[PDB]
RNA sequence: UGAACUGUGGGCCACGUAGUGUGGUGCCGUACCAGUCCCGUCCACCUCGACGUGUUUUGACCCACGCCCUCGUGGCCAGAUACAAGAAACACGGGAGCAGUUCGCAUGUCAUGCAUGGGGGCGUCCGUGA
RNA sequence: CCUGGGGUUAUGUUGGUUUUAGAAGUCCUUGGGAGAUUAUGGGGCCGCGUUGUUUCGUGUGGCGCGCCGCGGCUUCCAGGAAUGA
RNA sequence: AAACCAUGACACCCAUGAAUUGGGGAACAUCAUUUUAUUUAUCAAUUUACGUGCCUACUCA
């Protein structure tokens, strides 16, 4: 069955861009889904997307504008203190230039660089660049 | 005077003249007509509330009525309404009942124990029934732009178009007074396969 | 090792942005529609009363910077609405180095009596939690 | 939330008898304002008869609402507030 | 056991044309009797079309 509704999504999404698709269906929607977009949108990796509503968990399409090379999550969410940065950067990044390593924190859900800005720690959720 | 029976019991000492008025109609039309002779002894408003913007040229006017009497108001709606705008003319009506909303808790346990009728989304959702009741909402989307903005759009049945446009720019605004929350409209021609008129 | 949900607000200026719709203002040249005349019947042209395109402001999205909000609705203009067991409601001089902070005369005199003269925070116990 | 009823101190000190009041519970009653779900739900005692707003181009055209029945009494009754599938 | 697909179970995405086995919808048969729109268009507001053979001198509409 089906246990991991971050990790469904974000392989559509990187299964679509490596088809050269322009729009990708995803289901079922949450809200740390919903969060983990919103991160990628700020900083130009995706675009506009939409969710329906249907009185069950939702659909999200999204908008591909072909600059993202790959996402993907960490499975399991291992700790992460704001100490070790350097650590998942040189791990999963091509370089040390671009790219994101997404954080759940106290403060919310956010990339590795604002969270080394507010010095906090947390769990890793994914990445993507 | 009989015809302060229709308002609740605080505001029966010293009334305002928005109150008193609809007060006023309220008890002549309890006598006058004739589906609403019944039903209506049994009802009373709670306050009403005027609202205006330099465009929407009409007037909305808001009544606020006690929880209790919301199956009463919901077989009455669609004649009340009909008769209180002949009697007020440059208004349009609206009746919307008063809800209280639970602060979410930041305890788990707490949390378990809310009572889901006072949850923000289900008491916002329930206000927004009560504008358009004849009509009911058939899709709902929220569009997240490249800039931060967020929308929210309703989607109505397209057969009721011919007797609900003309108020949907006023109750959206009387819908962002109450909820601090934009809404946008729109129509769907055979809402089962999702399309959308134009 | 295990699906979704209770939820992240709004105003007021300012001014460099700042995407979109709705209306203003004038509008060379080009294009479109509607007229007039004219050729053809299988394939072409003229001259006008408007719509466009392109300006320039409004206005709603956006970021930066200040202020404000009982910071949904309602209810006041000290109580209630929410929140606070770091809380509320009782009490203890053996409780605060003299019973905390705020709007020379008296007692005693056989005395070294050489003594003594609204509301909010301190300490210590007892009832109140779902 | 309120007002009117019922049925440990301090008297100079210690030790004994006796009370007046509180408070509590416990039944009636007045004042007030609330309610997240309509006192109008059941019988019988029965008897009677069976032109005013609102769109849309002054005006036209659309506008929506309106333009076993009645009857007094009585007793019993909480039975609608629950995220979604 | 060459107990073989020499290929563990559950879940997601995935381009194309001919076929096939079971069920259903449309069709056949049986009954019953949106505005618009003179000056339009950036991802359409309806591609839903179509007949045959057998059949009471009944495991049958
Ligand atoms: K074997
Ligand atoms: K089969
Ligand atoms: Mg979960
Ligand atoms: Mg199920
Ligand atoms: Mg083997
Ligand atoms: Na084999």
């Amino acid at each position: 069955t089906m246990m991991s509704v971050l990790a469904n999504a974000l392989r559509c999404i990187a299964g679509a861009e490596r088809r050269g698709k322009r729009q990708v269906l995803i289901r079922p929607s949450s809200k740390v889904v919903v969060k983990f977009l919103q991160v990628m949108q700020k900083h130009g990796y995706i675009g506009e997307f939409e969710i329906v509503d249907d009185h069950r968990a939702g659909k999200i399409v999204v908008n591909l504008n072909g600059r993202l090379n790959k996402c993907g999550a960490i499975c399991p969410r291992f700790d992460c203190t704001a100490r070790d940065f350097e650590k998942w950067v040189k791990n999963i990044l091509p370089s040390r230039q671009f790219g994101f390593v997404v954080l759940t924190t106290s403060l919310g859900i956010m990339d590795h660089e604002e969270a080394r800005a507010r010095n906090t720690g947390g769990k890793v959720l994914g990445f993507f660049y | 005077q009989p015809h302060l029976r229709k308002l609740r019991k605080l505001k029966r000492a010293n009334p305002s003249q928005e109150e008193e008025s609809v007060a006023r109609v309220l008890f002549e039309l309890e006598g006058s007509h004739k589906t609403l002779r019944a039903q209506l002894p049994r009802f009373h408003i709670n306050t009403v509330r005027t609202s205006s913007s330099p465009r929407h040229k009409k007037t909305a006017m808001i009544i606020l009525y006690p929880l209790r009497f919301i199956m009463l108001v919901r077989k009455i709606q669609r004649t009340l309404t009909a008769e209180l705008e002949k009697r007020f003319p440059g208004n349009i009506v609206v009746l919307v009942a008063q809800r209280k909303i639970t602060k979410r808790p930041n305890d788990v346990y707490k949390l378990q124990q809310v009572q889901r009728s006072r949850t923000s989304v289900a008491v916002f959702e329930n206000i927004l029934n009560d504008l358009i009741y004849p009509c009911d909402v058939v899709g709902r989307r929220w569009r997240y732009r490249t800039d931060g903005s967020k929308l929210m759009k309703v989607f109505l049945d397209a057969r009721d178009r011919k007797r609900v446009e003309s108020r949907l720019p006023l109750l959206a605004h009387v819908y962002k007074l109450l909820t601090h929350r934009t809404v946008t409209f729109g129509f769907m021609w055979n809402p089962k396969l999702q399309q959308v008129s134009s």
